[PDB]
RNA sequence: UAUACCGCCAUCUUCAGCAAACCCUGAUGAAGGCUACAAAGUAAGCGCAAGUACCCACGUAAAGACGUUAGGUCAAGGUGUAGCCC
RNA sequence: UUUAAAUGGUUGUUUAUAAAAAAAUUUACUUAAA
């Protein structure tokens, strides 16, 4: 992230339906998506990551619901 | 709200001093649930009683 | 109480409408006397302005 | 050892730690805020955990009217002695840990609109029971020293009225939040104005006032209306006595602006007698629901002129756009004429 | 029972009658014309408050019109006596050094107070500071010079107004008005009409407690018999 | 800056008595010493058991009666003589006074082998010399 | 863990300022408040000063506020928080 | 008017109320009897 955060947020580079290719932020703890998967995103961007505008569902296609602890 | 908390107030076509204070004295007409703060269910129950 | 706003009315506005409001339980020694025999002009508070472009003087010169 | 315990006060000025360098500019932010406890309080001389009753200390010195002799409290009664001593305790900390519930001003964390209570009375027996306060805004301002950098200081403003006219503002300034609100609350029963209600409960006319780049624009309106106006306002209508009003504040939304720009504009309002006299004209009163009745409300004192106020056929008065662009139908607004609580 | 019929018959009584003290034998305009009281201040120095009260300007030296300082002062001589038969405290206040020795005699001849010396910041708005708790502050304030040392109003003409209190006060050419209750527009700086306007207020109070001394034994004697 | 014994000023609320006002430097010159002994002067012997002695009769005092004394106190010594003089407050009863000083009196004669007499003075408040 | 603190201190200080409580000014903004032939300041308290010690009223000691450097010291002793307990 | 004199890593330097209460001891010998 940019100042005055610091951290290692998941993001992945997805090819959209649109033909697009974008990076979207991954939330929650843990994911296990890998390359050829499918993801549904969706708007709202992460305020730290500058020029990441798109979020992944989590719980719809491949990526799952973030594990209980 | 108001009508809810307490359980000795009735909304009843006879307890016409309760539903006078539902009702604007210049004006004549029935406050809004927003107003006083009426759940939904109680504003009806008022309105009913008042006409 | 009594209110030090001295540039808002005149000592006696201000004094009528407090002890009218209630706010001032006894009127002052010299109310009544302003009230029977009140100057010319009520005091109040008025900013002197510079004369900006025709704006004359009316005194005349004694001749 | 014994030699090397210290006294209470000493113990707990080290443990809460109130004055060092974490808390000199604002360098430690604990949450976690240690509080003193008197460990004095409940403990009774001569008792102790053996359970001995010495005469005339622990227990009465004469007891059937003979000198009571050293005894000591069974086992068993001393441990009721002890879980007594623990409820006690316990109870004692229950009541510090009850929250008393605050009535919140306009928004929950916000110190706008809560009552400050009645004026302090004056040295020479003055009171001013009458007389409500209610903050309007508390900030904090700083300033630059050079021995301490930035000095942090609470800049208070508080409305003051007695609910009959009779209304003042003053603003306080102090290090403590508590001398600000002190200072402010007894300024301003000093500096009252007094404001002229039309029928106790309303403006006498429409006004329309600029204080330096804080537009107001007050209408008067029927008994019922309520207060629709900034909140604010709404707060000191109150302390005021004016039960129904429109307002709309335009330009900068400061408040000290808007508080003076308030007390400005009703203290300059002209009432329907003040026309009269000032016309020489009765002022007749035309309401719809008394239909074509002539209500006069105002009689000149003195004499009464003959000659009719001359009709100009198209007067030449400033309008403002708003109110014309409403009056046609065409203000569409989201949030205009939201239902809301009374106020 | 008593006190309604006695506040009636004394304090209530003088506020009926025009010229209770006949304060307007004192004077005429000729006494006034003749200290010199007309005389004002030059046109380039003259306050824009006083223009109503100038008669016109002779050779650039505004004069002051004393047919409206007669009805002024007769207006501020019967309000000075009617707080003096009050028992009002009376409070000389000038700055001109000059007249600061005459004024001070002036006050303690007719059992009033003097201020001619150097007006200390909240005399009047913070009193009970610096007098005590319990100090009665002047219910009259006569400013015999309106203006201090630098030519700009004396600051007690603002501050009596911010406590409340009346003000009498000789204001020439150069002066402000504007917060003197009772001003009376003439010259402040000639002897002859500052020592006209110490005997004329000298003796207005000295009338008034006089009266009140004589209505007050009236009634306590028939009040006896 | 120093720091020993000075109770440093707040906002002129904190009542402080004659002895909390004054600082180390006027011990000889306004105020007196607490303890009077022989033991500190040129000559004399047994300095070290009359100091740990006076330090523990003011603890034992401080704890035997808690939340009574108003000030410090004054020890005395003459010859074979131990007294102890106390200012205390007139909160505790009376009956409470007499049991703990016939107490106190007693137990220190015993501990150090001297008589031992204990004299209270009571006073209704603390003595406030000024706000600090 | 002295970046949680008491205690005892260094430093500016070979300084003279800190400041409660009020009042007034700036259109009732952060803030500001003196002129002696005086024009809004009054000011408790603290420090300086004065007193005291040493051989004087000199000098030297002592004293020296509020704050500044999260300055020094958990190893004088005490102690908050966390940790160890064959 | 009048020599020259460059540099100083990143983030951290400001808001919600205050405080316990208790309880009494209860006025004047010696003695004895059945
Ligand atoms: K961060
Ligand atoms: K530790
Ligand atoms: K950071
Ligand atoms: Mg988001
Ligand atoms: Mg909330
Ligand atoms: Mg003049
Ligand atoms: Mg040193
Ligand atoms: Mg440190
Ligand atoms: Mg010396
Ligand atoms: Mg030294
Ligand atoms: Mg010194
Ligand atoms: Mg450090
Ligand atoms: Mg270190
Ligand atoms: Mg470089
Ligand atoms: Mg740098």
């Amino acid at each position: 992230p940019k100042k005055p955060n610091s951290a290692n947020r998941k993001c992945c580079r997805v090819r959209l339906s649109t033909g697009r290719e974008a990076v979207c932020f991954i939330p929650g703890e843990g994911h296990t998506l890998q390359e050829h998967q499918i993801v549904l995103v969706e708007g709202g961007r992460t305020q730290d990551l500058p020029g990441v505008k798109l979020t992944v569902v989590r719980g719809k296609y491949d990526c799952g619901h973030v594990q209980k602890k | 709200c108001p009508i809810c908390r307490d359980h000795k107030l009735h909304v009843d076509f006879r307890n016409v001093k309760l539903l006078e204070q539902f009702v604007c004295a210049h004006t004549g007409i029935i406050f809004y649930a927003p107003y006083t703060g009426v759940c939904v269910k109680q504003h009806k129950r008022l309105t009913q009683a008042i006409q | 109480a009594g209110s030090r706003l001295e540039t808002v009315g005149s000592i006696f506005s201000r004094t009528r409408d407090l002890v009218r409001a209630g706010v001032l339980k006894e009127k002052p020694l010299w109310f009544d006397v302003y009230d029977a025999f009140p100057p010319l002009r009520e005091p109040v508070f008025q900013r002197p302005r510079v004369r900006y472009g025709k704006a004359k003087a009316p005194i005349q010169d004694i001749w | 050892s014994f030699f090397t315990k210290l006294t209470a006060d000493e113990l707990w000025k080290g443990a809460l730690a109130e004055t060092g360098a974490g808390a000199k500019k604002g360098r430690g932010k604990r949450t976690k805020k240690k509080k003193r406890k008197d460990l004095n309080r409940g403990q009774i001389i001569g008792e102790g955990r053996y359970g001995f009753l010495w005469p005339g200390l622990n227990v009465p010195l004469m007891k059937n009217g003979a000198v009571q002799t050293i005894a000591q409290r069974s086992k068993e009664e001393q441990e009721k002695v002890e879980a007594d001593m623990i409820q006690q305790r316990e109870e004692w900390d229950r009541k510090k840990k009850m929250k008393v519930k605050r009535e919140r001003g306009w928004s929950g964390n916000s110190w706008g609109g809560i009552s400050l209570g009645p004026p302090d009375p004056g040295p020479c027996g003055e009171t001013y029971e009458d007389f409500d306060t209610r903050i309007l805004e508390v900030r904090n301002v700083f300033t630059m020293t050079a021995k301490e950098g930035r000095k942090k200081s609470i800049r208070v403003l508080v409305a003051v009225g007695n609910g009959k006219g009779a209304a003042g503002f003053s603003i306080g300034k102090a290090t403590d939040r508590m001398d600000a609100f002190r200072k402010a609350k007894n300024r301003a029963v000093h500096h009252l104005h007094y404001i002229e209600r039309y029928e106790d409960h309303t403006i006498f006319h429409d006004i329309s006032l600029r204080f330096k780049r804080t537009h107001i624009k007050m209408k008067k309106q029927p008994k019922g209306y309520g207060l629709r106006c900034h909140r604010a306002i709404i707060t000191i209508c109150r302390l005021i006595g004016i039960k129904d009003m429109y307002a709309k504040v335009s330009g900068s939304i400061n408040m000290l602006s808007l508080t003076q720009g308030l007390f400005r504009g009703l203290s300059r309002q002209e009432t329907h007698q003040q026309l009269a006299d000032k016309k020489g004209l009765h002022v007749v009163e035309i309401r719809e629901e008394c239909g074509p009745l002539p209500i006069v409300v105002a009689s000149p004192r003195g004499p009464l002129r003959k000659d009719p106020e001359p009709e100009d056929e198209v007067p030449d008065v400033k309008l403002d756009w708003e109110d014309v662009k409403t009056a046609q139908g065409m203000k569409r607004s989201v949030w205009s004429n939201l239902k809301r609580a009374a106020t | 029972e008593d006190s309604t019929d006695f506040n009636d018959k004394i304090l209530n009584e003088p506020l009926k009658h025009s010229d209770f003290f006949n304060v307007k034998e004192l004077f005429s305009v000729r006494s006034l014309f003749d200290a010199r009281v007309h005389l004002g201040h030059k046109a380039g120095c003259r306050h824009r408050f006083m223009e109503p009260y100038i008669f016109g300007s002779r050779l650039d030296h505004d004069i002051i019109d004393l047919e409206q300082t007669a009805t002024h002062l007769q207006l501020a001589l019967n309000f000075t006596a009617h707080m003096a038969y009050r028992k009002g405290i009376i409070l000389f206040i000038s700055r001109n050094r000059q007249f600061s020795y005459l004024i001070e005699n002036m006050a303690r001849d007719c059992g009033e107070y003097a201020h001619t010396r150097y007006f200390r910041g909240g005399m009047l708005t913070n009193a009970r500071l610096l007098f005590g708790p319990t100090v009665r502050l002047p219910d009259l304030i006569i400013f015999l010079h309106t203006l201090n040392n630098i030519f700009e109003p004396h600051v007690a003409v603002r501050d009596a107004a911010k406590m409340n209190i009346p003000t009498v006060g000789i204001v020439d050419t150069n002066c402000n008005p504007c917060l003197i209750t009772y001003p009376v527009p003439g010259n402040d700086d000639s002897p002859l009409a500052v020592h006209l306007y110490c005997r004329l207020f000298q003796t207005a109070i000295t009338r008034a407690k006089e009266k009140r001394q004589q209505v007050e034994a009236l009634y306590r004697l028939q009040g006896q018999k | 800056k120093n720091r020993a014994a000075r109770v440093r000023v707040s906002k002129g609320d904190k009542p402080v008595t004659y002895e909390e006002a004054h600082a180390p430097h006027y011990i000889a010159h306004r105020k007196g010493w607490l303890s009077l002994h022989t033991g500190n002067l040129d000559g004399e012997d047994h300095a070290a058991e009359r100091t740990v002695e006076d330090v523990f009769l003011r603890k034992f005092m401080w704890g035997t009666f808690p939340g009574c004394l108003a000030d410090q106190l004054v020890l005395k010594r003459r010859g074979n003589q131990l007294e102890i003089c106390a200012v205390v407050l007139r909160q505790l009863s009376p009956h409470k006074y007499y049991f703990l000083v016939g107490y106190s009196e007693t137990l220190l004669s015993y501990f150090y082998k001297c008589p031992v007499r204990l004299h209270l003075q009571t006073v209704p408040s603390k003595v406030v010399y000024k706000y600090l």
